């Protein structure tokens, strides 16, 4: 741990040199776009704990609507095809029923 | 700079290499997670239309 | 042969110079180093507490 703080103590002041290398050549430009360089690659650290927390809550969350919303298409599936399926059976009872009433009355 | 060097000095040295270590297996499996959600999602949508 | 077909015209009317149409491009407001660096800042300091 000591080692590595030293390392970055003689990064930053390397980092220094170069800030002041770059004001006395007026190039900040330069140094706002290594700032930003350096923003982008350093990002993260133990924040992935609670990011794998959320993560594991968001999955589980997302399994389960899944499993549900599964549940109300089959639902609705075999609803529907019982409906479809009834209403053929009634169409064919009332074209045999009309048939039968119209040989009878002629 | 600060924020960034605060981040880097708030790091043990073992904690370091773990960014590379074992923090590579943490990213790797943060990664795995969210291509899950994100599976999971495509399967909503997919089953909603 | 009281036919009345209806076959399509033939009408020269020309589509006229277009006008002086307003080209404003709106000038999209790149992030600025305040706005451009915002999102990073507090991704580090969720790290550095």
């Amino acid at each position: 741990d000591a080692l590595k703080v030293k390392k970055d103590r003689i990064q930053f002041m390397a980092v220094i040199e170069q800030l002041i290398q770059m004001v006395q050549n007026n190039s900040l430009t330069k140094f706002q776009s290594m700032t930003t360089l350096e923003l982008e690659d350093q990002d993260r650290l133990r924040k992935l704990i609670f990011r794998e927390k959320e993560l594991y809550q968001e999955i589980k969350k997302l399994q389960f609507d899944r499993n549900q919303e599964n549940k109300e298409y089959d639902n609705e599936q075999k609803d529907t095809n019982l409906k479809i399926q009834n209403l053929k059976e009634r169409l064919l009872y009332k074209k045999a029923r009309a048939q039968l009433k119209n040989q009878y009355k002629e | 700079q600060k924020v960034i060097m605060l981040k880097k000095l708030s790091t043990a040295s073992e904690e370091d290499e773990n960014h590379k270590a074992q923090l590579r297996d943490l990213e790797e499996k943060i990664e795995e997670l969210e291509k899950k959600k994100n599976k999971i999602q495509e399967d909503l949508t997919k089953l909603k239309e | 042969m009281q036919n009345l077909s209806k076959m399509q015209s033939r009408l020269h009317p020309r589509p006229e110079g277009e006008g002086g149409g307003g080209g404003g491009r709106t000038k999209e407001k790149g992030k600025s180093l305040q706005e451009t660096h915002k999102e990073m800042l507090k991704n580090i300091e969720s790290t550095n507490i």
